[PDB]
């Protein structure tokens, strides 16, 4: 009844924001960093842990300036929220790339303003 | 997809757990009970971010614990079909592909792994390889699939992989 | 199946290898069987394409592959003796054996002048003697070996035609004849189902020239032939009457048995002990505490604990260290230290003789970088404790790694590709550390995000991460290395009598226990700099540099 390829989401996924890898890491990390002060409270979940370890080992943007300005270069340009985040956590090099990874990529956007979007991803990348 | 929604949850309270400070009891309640949790409906529950409204305390008649409706920014995440996902390769079989996306496991069977991909226990690791063996997928490594669908269950939705689509392999 | 390489290794555990090629089939190798032993101990290759090949030996591709193998895995020196006992049915035409079994007499000739070294032995199976072709083989064996016989032994049979041709000292410059013999075993190659055979080898006045040759030969064909002929009308006589038996075949296997070393005890224990109790006995009364010292961390505050540098070697780390039982084939069991913590199998596809005791890692080797990178889990060994039954902990710590380098050449595997390779650390001496940090290198592993990571590249184009390097002692307590600058050479110094000598003393040696106890480990963690290209310097940290001027000072 769902189909990712083609936005085809349900009714409660129709007001759901996405979120950047680095983003869950920060933000992660700042509830782990709570839960090191504020004593009497227990470990997380396992799921914590794993989700945490899972985006940090991913991340590919190390710096919150850094997700600010690809928020705001991709948000600025007419895409929805899952293929913005998509694009912004896959991070493809070629166009043909963003369009067989996000087949709903076909004609939203012309191919070369995709490979420049794609080359001001490979920009603000943060390298390791 | 990780995602940062905003969900409803009812807490309930029972007198012997007031204390001088109530509204802490709660948060830390919220905490506790749907944090690394999995709804059918709404996904991976990771994280509360910021438990916004506290609705009217209703006393349940001839009941004593009081109900506290709850609105809370969550991080949450949903696995979906047919969406290309980052992943950590946990362990290579004969039969299929144990791969984890977050705390999700996800399952990859060989029938729809192309016919380049092929097993090898003789590597001391056993993993997938060409005979050319240039894409090497073996354990911890960084590789992307395309999920085909995932089960839905209870407090899981475990996916299963494709690689039979371009692109689909190792980073 | 293997039983003369059975004898062979259990007479010497692990201190030798063996290569073997026989025909796959019925009467292929039984490994599994071997009273001692282990794939790793005895590696078949057979031929072409190695462990996939037949194992034909009249193939000329088999003989080529199997002497390259051979030469591969032995400094391309040889094999310091091989042994031949080749046959097959001749059911119905028994009186041809000789004949039908000719194109085997010469290949496994000639496979002794092929991978046999200088110097070296070989011993063949061979079978009646008359033709000139059989004659000129053993001729040409004559002109390559310093002293070559024709011996029956009473273990075989003395009915047939059965005997051993025993060979000493290969001489040198023999490649004429092997490349000679080459060649003639691709003509009986060419002529097989013809009408036409290679019916001599060396011409018969060649043979005859050589009287005294001549002579030895017809005197060892004459009274074998007395000897068989007995044996035949003995056999035929026990037909026609079967009332008639030897009273004495106890008594002559009891005194040969006595003769030739050999326990009268049979096979029969599986020993199918489990590795804990095998460790109690392996270990023979040793406290078991002493396998769960942890390393002493090398930090600026214990710098000082390496300061004799001669008494030290080193060698680089790539996972934690643990113990490793065999207790035959893959039944091969691991253990950390603790004596809470069970035996774990090893989940490796890899082989070792029971009764082996080591102090390994398990190390992740990487060939190539990037998406092309492949990854294969190895077993590294630290020390070695027991190997196949022969305790090795008492001798001194460099001894104990050439005896693991001694079995671990022999427990390894070029002709299964498909297996876990096991290696010995490379164990270098603490002043000379800085021959390590010329081997480390910043690789882009798979999995990184593209940052490179430290590698330390081994004797091969493998490479692995360093998670630190042992520190090891080898001299024992109130004994030290010095140097004389007087005499260029390193003398051992008692500091309780003040004796110096210039040999090793007996008590000087620092058994397993001592090493182990006495091991330092300095981690190689974020922060500590040892490679030029990362420099995080952690002031609190030992880099490279401290460590080397440390030692540069107290070498003198």
């Amino acid at each position: 009844e769902e189909d990712a390829s083609q936005l085809i989401f349900p009714k409660e996924f129709e007001t759901a924001e996405t979120l950047l890898n680095s983003e869950v890491h920060m933000l992660l990390e700042h509830r782990k960093q709570q839960n090191e002060s504020a004593e009497d409270e227990q470990e997380l979940s396992e799921v914590f842990m794993k989700t945490l370890n899972y985006t940090a080992r991913f991340s590919r943007f190390k710096n919150r300036e850094t997700i600010a300005s690809v928020r705001s270069l991709l948000l600025q340009k007419k895409l929805h929220k899952f293929e913005l985040a998509c694009l912004a956590n896959l991070c493809p090099e070629t166009a043909e790339e963003s369009k067989a990874l996000i087949p709903s990529l076909e004609g939203r956007f012309e191919d070369e303003e995709l490979q420049q979007i794609l080359d001001d991803i490979q920009t603000k990348r943060s390298f390791q | 997809m990780f995602y940062h929604i905003s969900l409803e949850h009812e807490i309930l309270l029972h007198p012997r757990y007031f204390g001088p400070n109530l509204l802490n009891t709660v948060k830390q309640k919220l905490f506790t009970e749907v944090e690394g949790t999995c709804t059918g409906k709404y996904g991976f529950v990771i994280a509360v971010t910021t438990i916004d409204n506290i609705g009217a305390g209703v006393i349940q008649p001839g009941r004593g614990f009081v109900l506290y409706p709850v609105k809370y920014k969550a991080i949450v995440f949903r696995p979906f079909k047919g969406e290309v996902v980052d992943a950590v390769v946990t362990q290579v079989n004969k039969v299929g592909l144990f791969t984890e996306i977050g705390p999700m496991s996800c399952f990859i069977s060989r029938h729809s792994i192309p016919s380049e991909m092929e097993f090898d226990p003789n590597s001391n690791p056993p993993c997938y390889k060409t005979m050319d063996e240039d894409i090497v997928i073996q354990q911890d490594d960084e590789i992307r699939l395309k999920i085909v669908g995932t089960r839905v269950d209870k407090n899981d939705i475990f996916a299963i992989g494709s690689l039979m689509d371009d692109y689909l392999g190792l980073v | 199946p293997g039983g003369f390489s059975e004898y062979v290794l259990w007479r010497k555990k692990w201190h030798a290898k063996g290569f073997g090629m026989t025909l796959k089939g019925p009467n292929d190798f039984k490994l599994e069987d071997f009273y001692s032993a282990s794939s790793e101990l005895f590696e078949p290759y057979y031929g072409e394409g190695g462990i996939d090949g037949d194992g034909d030996i009249t193939r000329p591709e088999n003989i080529s592959a199997f002497r390259n193998f051979v030469l591969d895995n032995t400094d391309r020196k040889g094999v310091h003796f091989l042994m031949a006992d080749g046959g097959f049915s001749v059911e119905g035409q028994e009186n041809l054996q000789e004949i039908l079994s000719k194109q085997l007499l010469l290949c496994q000739f000639l496979m002794a002048l092929s991978i046999v070294r200088t110097g070296g032995h070989f011993i063949c199976k061979t079978f009646d003697l008359f033709t000139p072709f059989s004659v000129g083989l053993v001729y040409l064996l004559y002109c390559c070996f310093e002293r070559v016989c024709l011996f029956k032994p009473i273990t075989s049979r003395p009915a047939n035609s059965e005997r051993y041709v025993v060979c000493k000292g290969l001489k040198v410059g023999i490649d004429d004849v092997r490349d000679y013999l080459f060649a003639v075993n691709i003509k009986l190659n060419q002529l097989r189902n013809t009408d036409s055979d290679v019916n001599l080898v060396v011409p018969l006045e060649v043979i005859k020239g050589d009287h005294e040759f001549t002579d030895y030969m017809i005197r060892s064909n004459e009274s074998h032939c007395s000897l068989q002929i007995k044996a035949l009308a003995k056999i035929h006589a026990f037909v026609q009457d079967t009332t008639l038996s030897e009273p004495r075949q106890a008594e002559i296997r009891k005194e040969c048995l006595r003769l030739w070393g050999i326990p009268d005890q049979a096979r029969v224990a599986p020993s199918s002990s489990d590795p804990k109790s095998k460790f109690f006995e392996l270990i023979q009364g040793t406290e078991i505490d002493i396998f769960s010292y942890k390393p002493t961390l090398l930090t600026s505050k214990t710098l000082e604990k390496i300061r004799p540098v001669f008494d030290y070697r080193c060698m680089v780390s790539g996972s934690e260290q643990k113990f490793l039982i065999g207790l035959g084939k893959s039944q091969i069991y691991t253990w950390d230290g603790r004596q809470s913590d069970r035996w774990i199998k090893l989940d490796l596809k890899t082989e070792l003789p029971r009764d082996t005791l080591l102090s390994v890692e398990i190390v992740h080797e990487l060939k190539g970088e990037g998406k092309a990178q492949r990854k294969i889990s190895a077993i590294h060994i630290l020390d070695v404790l027991v190997l196949n039954g022969t305790d090795v902990r008492e001798q001194h710590f460099n001894q104990r790694i050439q005896l693991a380098e001694k079995f671990v050449k022999a427990v390894s595997k070029p002709s299964r590709p498909d297996m876990n390779p096991i290696r010995v650390k490379e164990v270098y001496r603490l002043e000379e550390m800085e021959k390590i940090f010329v081997r480390l290198e910043m690789k882009i592993i798979k999995g990184s995000s593209g940052t490179p990571k430290l590698s330390y590249t081994g004797r091969d184009d493998r490479h692995f991460v360093p998670m630190g390097l042992y520190i090891v002692r080898t001299v024992n307590e109130p004994w030290t290395m010095g140097f004389s600058k007087s005499f260029k050479k390193k003398f051992f110094y008692n500091k309780k009598t003040k004796d110096s000598t210039f040999d090793l003393p007996a008590d000087s040696i620092a058994p397993f226990h001592i090493c182990y106890y006495g091991r330092l480990f300095w981690e190689w963690g974020d922060g500590i700099r040892v490679h030029d290209s990362q420099k995080p310097q952690d002031q609190d940290k030992l880099s490279k540099e401290d460590v080397l001027s440390f030692i540069q000072m107290h070498r003198a």
